[PDB]
């Protein structure tokens, strides 16, 4: 019985649409839980993987920072208005 | 500061917190033996304190500096017989 | 590639027997490689440990039967 | 060895006889996927090796991507056809 | 350099516009062939069989693995010139053959999963890979999301495509249970013999194999290739099975097997009964595909099988290519449009195509009797030599039942032939459209090389008995 | 605790709100008596029938009367709520929220003056600190 | 009091021997999502058990932290209808569900040894009997984790596998945003 | 309209006063990210040759010697 | 176990009435900022209010709607409240002084402030309305797109110490504290900390749902009061992240010159007095950042969802993988990588 | 190797050493004066140490057998080393332990008590401490003269020690 | 770490003398468990002549 352990216990024990960024915030935040998760093992190993993993691991940011460029100029997570303003000009024929 | 009315307040958990921080020094204190509590303890620093339990009479963090040991430490050896993992 | 390290880093515990399984390997031809063979049951036995386990199977029973 | 094999075998039956709809079958996917983890850290430690670990942290990313992957999958189904019915795919 | 193109198209592509995917994948055809010419060189390091592990021990290069990655871009810029090169400039073929954006990428990815495949040496980049070339192509399946078909098709795909990487990685992870080890390189005579590493293969082999449809696990494969559309159906079709199949000949795995034996005979005999009812063309050519794959997984069990499996791996591919380039060029000479994206389905619409085209009726001829195993045509000597293989190790009624799937596969092959020269009211006289330049000389290249290539057998034995030897 | 802690819900106060804001302001804050507005009924007690309630809300506010959990009073802030006041005799008009809801105290004014509202506040207070709970229970 | 805390591996056996069926009988799918849930907690724990917190925290800030807030992402917006558990259209399978239990179990056993008997494999499985000594060496001198040791083989021995997983990563960005968003322009 | 993009290729420079002006949540971190690999590069000799040198490596073990066994004595029993 | 149960009820109690305090603490701090005064009315000087808005809602209807779910309503706010308060866990007051002394702190707590998601999830689906369940997906997309702003930060300052212990953290903090080099990362945290606690200007969600018929968290009872003592104990954690990653947690002035000036031996005073010095110094950053949350809300208007997804994909992601890459390279150009101690 | 894990029970075992195997005392010195001797033993025990660690590599598996004789001579350098430094140097050596034990054994936290150390066993046992592997130019950073890292709190005896020594020059 | 260097070879001694202590003590413990039997004890399970220290036994209860 730890302290830890005492309290890790004791607390407990006492139709419709949707717009597609609504959905791509949700499945885009895995990849990148991922990669932000991965890091951990460099930041713990960044003396012993000196100057040959740093590279490596350049390589890999700068891999998935293409991806995030991708994301970015498609534009993917802005919403899109269907009733436009008209910007059309006044034409009448004579 | 002027409003006090508004600080009084902190003060509550200032003093609360404050307390509670050294309260817990003490009584991790009291646990240890007058020493103050050890942290970042790796597999080699468990092991010497298993080693210092074997060597004093099992109190925890007291240290001895006697060159030759009791000639107990030579039968208090232990290993640690594991259940099998399923 | 990552083949012979431990969680701390370091030689596993079978690490031993591989590398004299590997080196007669290397010391030994297709034809020639029968002479690798207690190495490598050396090496299982390390790995699993059936030949200790039937072995304390064995006293298990003569503690068990042959006193009560 | 033995809860990540109970956990993979009642996963695929669960997924095999699954008559009901498809986010069992996703559920029964990731839960196959955790067994196999399991077994492989168990082993991992038994031996005092680190390719099981690595093979197992491989996984949790490719089972993440799998699941990114047949959830925008399933979203084009969604958009196409408006309703998952329990016995379409 | 596949790497180098898959970044570049990334942002090039995401500063480019839907009006650009054309000149792109035009872009990255000219580029594949740049690789392949100047690059090719390298086959002079596998000299004598000079073999090499790279990054580690992960990877390793051979005589066997560069040639299939020559094959696979050969591939890949024959796909390419189907999507950026338009038959005719017509609003009905703009609209039945138009790239998406990210179609290019992701069979880009793909490449690169089926090379890293054959290029491993160790399981784990195995794993990986296979999971690459696995989820690019649920994508490439499902990247059509206007039909109804496909979406159902990626769907099925990937739950049935993700059991068998479950079964995969459960096989791995029993071998380093037993063994400590995720190489293959520490197995030898004397470990396969000693250790009971049957059941244990064997689940690998088919967790490999059915992801390209042998049997009985076919039928799923099949609606697959059915259901998508045609220029998908002739990506997904070939490539998976060109990576796994490869894999598994290279790591002689099972060399005996009892249960490969099973199974290889009911492919054969599957993918040649259940083709004859078959009045659509993509289930036909399908059924196809499994006999063949029954064919090649027959030298899975034989330790030297290299040029049989390089010789028919390749006119297989030739001939699946050539056949389903015939299929495209016919849509325009039929009278009804089944799909924007599957104009063409049943056999009996090729009917009369003699009296259009005669010359595209040849090249078909000239294909389906390759496929049948007729010489002087390549598939000849490529059943041959899978003959001479089988019966040197000591397979007898095998080599019988694949006599007997031959014949029954002629049927369902000679079902294109005979309706293409039968005859038709309404004939052609006259169009002022014309098809494109460039597929017409990649058809007629690939029908040149189906029917002369069997010149050069002996220079390319040559070849094979220093660099393979 | 049920007078140092006196929320009531945001319905209610249709016409005459500047009133009843100016009570949330610094010069009369309700909040150093522990008045809280919230947007739901459900976590709150207390209900302002401000401004006119008129035939065409009435069921709206006895939605949200009976949605309110027990104990729940009421506190009639003005005229026009009390006796319909001005409105009295208009078509579209409640001649009193008694009709619909219970009221427990009657604010006069026209609009009632803050200091109004805080000692109708302090009369509700004084109703709720002599009320029997447990007593009249040990007599029941 | 030593061996109250010896069977805690059986129990997290029989409990998610216990999710497994909640999971596969549950009415509506949140419900076996939050089984899911169930069982990833039930596995962190047993790899607490057997020394592998690291693994445990992992899977907490993964599995769950990502994953399944995903499947619920999804299944609260998707009208994914089902079917209730039946006796009429389910119970066609028990004699298939218990011959494919029996057997994948025993063959999931059996696999993991070498002996060349078959019912020996078996009876090798059912040996877990005996006590694992752990002996205390002094040769580790820094404080290497698993994690430092993950960082150090998947940086340095295996970078192509890092440097591959970051083209998996690339597809699981570009697939969804190709299958989901329409460039129409 | 009022700020759109010039083009990369139809003069860098401009571009690059129109991306500062107009879209810094980019450039700056284009600039952050570029800084580092080529300072990586380039004052990394610099700092070796002129300021201090790289540091001799950690243990890491225990340094078994390479040699051969030498006989010694001293502290034996008796 | 004695003195381990009075060390869980010290530091549960402290804890508590801290967050009992903050919520009085928020309104008059508030108030002051508006001009006005109070609660001033229900203790002396409204030291009592916290315990009369909790002791109304104990004796209030325990509610539940006709179309609701009963177990969703109320577990999920207590499972809010309970993984809320065990990441106080691993929280240090002194070196050592913690209940936890985990060597994987932070993960910990990482892993921790990502079940935390789970209320917001379950709450849309406590009401099988059509509207509550878009309501909570906003709510969401927040929420697990600011959790990666926030543990790339994490990670940013763990290649300055490549350790998971948090106590290793502040006592590599001596030298310096982390919020001097890294500046910038000191607002990136704090704002996302207010995101993640979903508090203005970050209150998309629960003003959305005002408005509406529901959408919001419309619970009563004993689950409202469960639900405000687990937001604004997130709160202190929040900052408490922030105090032990860049603001030096306990440390303070050197004291030892004047510890040596005055005691002359370690006594079970001088154990004392340190470990008051060392609260205090964290005790004073929490406030001056629980006040910073609330001076924050006093001036700042609204965001909206669009706004909010795109400052945060669009401006604050590329600065870090950009800043990944930067500090990397500072270590490297100088020969300062860190050591596993 | 690993720790245990999920269950574990301690047990000892109450024989005796072989009769071929003679009989050898042990350290019985605890984590923190071990710590600080470490530097004076290893400057002292050397080539004892190398020639243990020799032959347990030569041997290749029988190490635990057939080094024990290299094993015993290790032991009795340390005990000759802890000997010297108690009758010897004592109270310097349990201000440096005692300031060791009040942090968490960081060497950083008792430098003055340790040149008081360093300095008594040079002038008496000519043992110093060196760290190795170093090249000339580095500087050792228990001779820095204003680190940048630095105790919670200077221990109070060490301190009254140090200064009495500089005002008796002994420093 | 270089002190924690000088320190093993002592510390592994000790370890090794309570290894043979306890490894010898188990098979002469065997033997009497296996007095009147033509079970050998003394035989390795390895083929190589090599020490081993056991790692299994017998639960203690
Ligand atoms: C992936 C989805 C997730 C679910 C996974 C479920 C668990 C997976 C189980 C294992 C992996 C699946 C294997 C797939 C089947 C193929 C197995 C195979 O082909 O191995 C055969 C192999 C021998 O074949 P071969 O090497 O070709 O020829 C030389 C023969 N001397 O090797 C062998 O000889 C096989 C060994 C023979 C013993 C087989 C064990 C059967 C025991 C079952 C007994 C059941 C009791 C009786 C009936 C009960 C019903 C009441
Ligand atoms: C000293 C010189 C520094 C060079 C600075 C580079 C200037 C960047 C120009 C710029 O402002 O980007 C604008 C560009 C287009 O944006 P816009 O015109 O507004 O249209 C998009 C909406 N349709 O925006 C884009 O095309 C997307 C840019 C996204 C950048 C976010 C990721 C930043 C990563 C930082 C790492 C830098 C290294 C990356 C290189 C990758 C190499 C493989
Ligand atoms: C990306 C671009 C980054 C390039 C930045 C280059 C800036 C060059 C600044 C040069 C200042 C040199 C001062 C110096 O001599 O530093 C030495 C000092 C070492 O400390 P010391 O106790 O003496 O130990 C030395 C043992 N050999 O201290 C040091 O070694 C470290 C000195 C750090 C100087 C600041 C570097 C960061 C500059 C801001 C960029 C990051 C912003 C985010
Ligand atoms: C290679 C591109 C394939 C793409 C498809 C085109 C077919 C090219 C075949 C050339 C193979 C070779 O010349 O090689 C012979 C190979 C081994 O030789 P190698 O190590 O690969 O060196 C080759 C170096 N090159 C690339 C610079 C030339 O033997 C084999 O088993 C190949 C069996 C293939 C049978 C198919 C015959 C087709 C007729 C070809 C008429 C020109
Ligand atoms: C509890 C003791 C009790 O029994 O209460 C006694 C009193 C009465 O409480 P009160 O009426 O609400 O405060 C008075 C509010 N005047 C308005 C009315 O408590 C208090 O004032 C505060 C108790 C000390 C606060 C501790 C911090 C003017």
């Amino acid at each position: 019985m730890n302290t830890f352990i005492i309290f890790i216990i004791l607390i407990p024990i006492v139709r419709l649409a949707f717009n597609a960024a609504f959905i791509l915030v949700a499945i885009l935040f895995l990849p990148f839980d991922l990669e932000i998760s991965t890091l951990l093992p460099y930041v713990m190993s960044i003396y012993l993987v000196s100057n040959y993993g740093f590279t490596i691991v350049l390589l890999f940011l700068l891999i998935l920072i293409i991806g995030f460029v991708y994301e970015i100029n498609t534009n993917a997570l802005k919403i899109n208005k269907h009733n436009k303003p008209n910007t059309d000009s006044l034409i009448y024929k004579l | 500061a002027i409003p006090f009315e508004a600080l009084l307040p902190y003060g509550i958990i200032f003093g609360l917190l404050t307390a509670g921080g050294g309260a817990m020094q003490v009584l991790h204190v009291y646990r240890n033996g007058g020493v103050r509590d050890r942290f970042a303890i790796d597999q080699w620093d468990s092991q010497m304190m298993e080693r210092d339990l074997r060597l004093n009479g099992g109190q925890g963090r007291k240290q001895v500096d006697q060159a030759t040991a009791p000639e107990a430490f030579k039968h208090n050896h232990v290993w640690k017989s594991e259940r099998p993992l399923i | 590639t990552a083949a012979g390290i431990s969680l701390t880093g370091g030689r596993n515990r079978c690490f031993s027997e591989w590398q004299s399984f590997m080196h007669c390997t290397a010391k030994t031809d297709a034809k020639s490689r029968a002479q690798c063979l207690p190495n490598f049951e050396d090496y299982m036995e390390c790995l699993h440990h059936t030949k200790e386990k039937a072995r304390l199977r064995e006293i298990e029973s003569v503690l068990k039967q042959k006193k009560e | 060895m033995f809860i990540g094999t109970i956990i993979l075998v009642l996963s695929f039956l669960g997924f095999v006889f699954n008559r009901r709809n498809i986010i069992l079958a996703f559920i029964c996917l990731e839960t196959m996927l955790l067994g196999i983890n399991l077994i492989l850290l168990r082993n991992s430690v038994l031996f005092d090796d680190i390719s099981g670990s690595l093979f197992a942290i491989v996984i949790i990313i490719l089972a993440g991507v799998e699941s990114a992957i047949g959830l925008s999958l399933l979203v084009s189904y969604y958009r196409l056809r408006g309703v998952i019915n329990s016995y379409g795919i | 350099m596949l790497i180098l193109a898959i970044i570049s198209l990334i942002t090039f592509v995401s500063m480019s516009k839907l009006s650009d995917n054309r000149a792109i994948i035009r872009l990255i055809n000219i580029y594949l062939i740049l690789v392949l010419v100047l690059d090719s060189f390298l086959y002079l390091l596998f000299l004598n069989n000079q073999t090499y592990t790279v990054m580690g021990e992960l990877l390793i290069f051979n005589s066997f693995t560069f040639y299939i990655d020559m094959l696979i871009y050969f591939i890949m810029i024959v796909i390419s010139s189907l999507y950026g090169y338009n038959l005719y400039n017509n609003n009905l073929y703009k609209t039945l053959f138009e790239p998406k954006k990210e179609l290019i990428i992701l069979f880009l990815i793909n490449i690169l999963g089926a090379l890293l495949i054959v290029h491993s040496n160790d399981f784990i980049t195995l794993f990986v890979a296979i999971e690459l070339q696995s989820y690019s192509i649920y994508l490439i399946t499902a990247i059509y999301n206007s039909s109804y078909k496909a979406s159902k098709a990626s769907m099925l795909y990937f739950f049935m495509g993700g059991i068998l990487s479950i079964l995969i990685a459960y096989s791995i992870n029993t071998y380093y249970s037993v063994l400590n080890s995720y190489t293959l390189h520490s197995l030898d005579s004397l470990i396969i013999n000693t250790l009971d590493l049957n059941l244990i293969l064997i689940a690998l082999s088919l967790g490999l194999l059915f992801k390209i449809g042998i049997a009985p696990l076919h039928k799923w494969l099949i609606s697959i290739y059915e259901n998508t559309p045609i220029l998908i159906t002739i990506y997904i079709s070939l490539i998976p099975k060109i990576s796994i199949l490869s894999y598994l000949v290279l790591s002689n795995i099972s060399i005996n097997s009892l249960v490969i034996s099973i199974l290889a005979i009911l492919t054969l005999l599957v993918g040649s009964v259940g083709g004859l009812l078959q009045i659509k063309i993509k289930r036909l050519l399908a059924f196809s595909g499994l006999t063949n794959a029954g064919y090649m997984m027959l030298l899975l069990l034989l330790n030297n099988n290299e040029f049989s499996y390089l010789y028919y791996i390749t006119q297989y591919s030739i001939s699946h290519l050539a056949i389903f380039m015939i299929i495209i060029f016919s849509i325009y000479y039929i009278n009804y449009i089944n799909n924007q994206y599957n104009p063409i389905i049943y056999v009996n619409q090729l009917k009369g195509l003699i009296h259009d085209n005669a010359y595209l009726v040849l090249s078909m001829a000239i294909v389906v009797f390759s496929f049948i195993g007729i010489p002087p045509l390549l598939g000849f000597f490529g059943k041959l030599n899978i003959l001479m293989s089988i019966l040197n190790n000591g397979y007898y009624f095998i080599s019988i039942v694949l006599i007997v799937a031959s014949l029954i596969s002629a049927l369902y092959y000679l079902y294109l032939l005979n309706v293409s020269i039968q005859d038709k009211n309404n004939i052609l006289i006259n169009s002022n459209e014309t098809v494109s330049s460039v597929l017409s000389y990649i058809l007629s290249s690939l029908i040149i090389l189906i029917t002369f290539g069997f010149i050069y057998n002996s220079l390319i034995i040559d070849i094979f008995n220093v660099y393979f030897n | 605790a049920r007078q140092g802690s006196f929320w009531p819900v945001t319905f209610g106060l249709a016409c005459c709100a500047v009133e009843m804001m100016h009570v949330s302001a610094p010069r009369y804050d309700q909040d150093r008596l522990g008045i809280i507005f919230r947007a739901s009924p459900r976590q709150s007690d207390i209900m302002i029938v401000a401004g006119t309630l008129t035939n065409k809300m009435a069921p709206v506010l006895r939605q949200v009367y009976d949605q309110m959990p027990e104990p729940r009073w009421v506190i009639s802030m003005g005229s026009c709520a009390n006796g319909g006041g001005y409105y009295h005799f208009s078509y579209s008009v409640v001649r009193g929220c008694d009709r619909i809801v219970p009221v427990d105290v009657y604010v006069p004014g026209c609009p009632p003056t803050s200091e109004a509202l805080m000692y109708g506040v302090f009369q509700l207070q004084r109703k709720m600190r002599n009320t029997k709970i447990t007593r009249m229970w040990y007599r029941k | 009091m030593m061996y109250l805390t010896y069977y805690f591996i059986e129990i997290t056996i029989f409990l998610a021997i216990l999710c497994t069926i909640f999971i596969i009988s549950a009415k509506n799918p949140m419900v076996s999502i939050l089984y899911m849930i169930a069982l990833f907690v039930i596995a962190a724990m047993y790899l607490y058990l057997i020394g592998l917190g690291i693994f445990s925290l992992l899977y907490i800030m993964i599995y769950i932290g990502a994953i399944a807030v995903l499947f619920l992402f999804i299944i609260t917006l998707l009208d994914i209808n089902s079917t209730e558990l039946s006796v009429k259209s389910n119970i066609r399978d028990l004699p298939l569900v218990l011959i494919s239990l029996i057997v994948l179990t025993i063959s999931g056993l059996m696999i993991y040894s070498n002996d060349s008997i078959l019912i020996n494999k078996l009876l090798e499985a059912f040996g877990n009997d005996y006590n694992t000594i752990i002996t205390q060496d002094w040769f580790n001198i820094e404080n290497t984790t698993l994690l430092t040791t993950i960082g150090n083989v998947l940086l340095t021995n295996n970078a192509f596998i890092l440097l591959v997983l970051a083209i998996v990563l690339l597809l699981g960005i570009i697939g969804p945003i190709s299958i989901t968003m329409k460039h129409k322009e | 309209m009022i700020n759109a993009n010039p083009g990369f290729w139809n003069g860098p420079f401009r571009y690059l006063r129109w991306s500062a002006h107009n879209r810094p949540h980019l450039f700056f971190a284009f600039a952050i990210g570029i800084a580092g690999p080529v300072a990586a590069l380039t004052l990394t000799p610099l700092r070796r040759k002129y300021l201090y040198p790289d540091h001799s490596p950690l243990p890491q073990s225990y340094p078994l010697p390479q040699r051969a066994r030498e006989q010694l004595t001293g502290f034996d029993d008796e | 176990m004695i003195i381990n149960i009075v060390e869980i009820l010290i530091f549960l109690v402290c804890v508590l009435f801290s967050v009992a305090y903050l919520t009085v603490a928020e309104r008059k701090t508030l108030a002051y900022m508006q001009r006005r005064l109070g609660p001033n009315f229900v203790g002396y000087y409204g030291l009592l209010q916290a315990f009369a808005d909790a002791v109304k809602l104990l004796l209030k209807e325990i509610v539940l709607p006709k179309e609701s779910n009963y177990i969703i309503l109320v577990i999920s706010p207590l499972i809010t409240l309970i993984t809320a308060l065990i990441g106080w866990v691993v929280i240090p007051l002194g070196p050592g002084i913690t209940l936890g002394e985990l060597n994987l702190g932070i993960l910990f707590s990482l892993a921790i402030g990502s079940l935390g998601v789970f209320g917001s999830l379950l709450s849309g689906w406590s009401s099988n309305s059509k509207y509550s369940l878009l309501g909570s997906i906003r709510s969401t997309a927040q929420l697990i797109s600011y959790e990666l702003i926030l543990t790339s930060i994490f990670i940013i300052i763990i290649m300055f110490v490549s350790s998971l212990n948090i106590t290793t953290i502040i006592e590599t903090q001596r030298v310096v504290w982390y919020c001097i080099p890294l500046l910038p990362l000191l607002l990136i945290f704090f704002i996302a900390s207010v995101a993640e606690t979903a508090r203005p200007p970050f209150d998309l969600t629960e003003s959305e749902s005002e408005l509406v018929a529901g959408y919001f968290t419309e619970y009563s009872g004993s689950p409202f009061v469960f639900f405000f003592l687990a937001e604004y104990s997130n709160i202190i954690l929040i900052s408490a992240f922030n105090g032990y990653l860049l603001l030096g947690g306990y440390l303070s002035f050197n004291y030892s010159y004047l510890f040596n000036i005055l005691f002359n031996d370690y006594s079970y005073v001088s154990f004392l007095f340190e470990g008051l010095i060392n609260s205090s110094a964290y005790a004073i950053k929490l406030v001056f950042l629980m006040f910073s949350f609330i001076w924050v809300r006093a001036a700042f208007p609204r965001f909206t969802y669009d706004n909010l997804i795109n400052f945060c994909w669009i401006i604050l992601l590329p600065l870090l993988f950009g800043i990944f890459l930067i500090i990397p390279s500072t270590l490297y150009i100088f020969d300062s990588f860190p050591t596993l101690i | 190797p690993r720790e245990a894990a999920a269950h574990w029970v301690p047990f000892e075992d109450k024989a005796n050493m072989p009769d071929n195997v003679p009989d050898v005392v042990e350290v019985g010195a605890t984590s923190a004066p071990l710590l600080s001797a470490s530097y004076f033993i290893g400057a002292k025990c050397k080539p004892y140490n190398d020639d243990f660690m020799l032959c347990r590599e030569e041997s290749q598996g029988s190490g635990a057998i057939d080094c024990l004789k290299e094993g015993r001579r290790v032991t009795r350098c340390a005990v000759s080393v802890i000997e010297d430094i108690n009758k010897s140097c004592l109270d310097e050596f349990r201000l440096h332990w005692q300031c060791l034990e009040q942090n968490n054994h960081q060497l950083s936290g008792c430098r003055k008590a340790e040149a008081l150390l360093n300095k008594c066993v040079f002038t008496k046992l000519n043992l110093e401490k060196k760290i190795p592997g170093l090249r000339p130019d580095e500087e050792p950073v228990f001779l820095k003269k204003d680190p940048w890292i630095k105790p919670a709190v200077d221990d109070f005896k060490s301190v009254r020690a140090y200064a009495e020594a500089k005002k008796n020059g002994t420093l | 770490l270089w002190a924690r260097i000088y320190l093993m070879p002592l510390l592994q001694a000790e370890e090794d003398r309570q290894t043979v202590r306890r490894s010898i003590a188990q098979l002469e413990r065997e033997k009497e468990i296996m007095k009147g039997t033509g079970f050998d004890v003394d035989k390795s399970v390895y083929n190589d002549g090599k020490f081993h220290a056991p790692a299994l036994m017998i639960p203690p209860k």
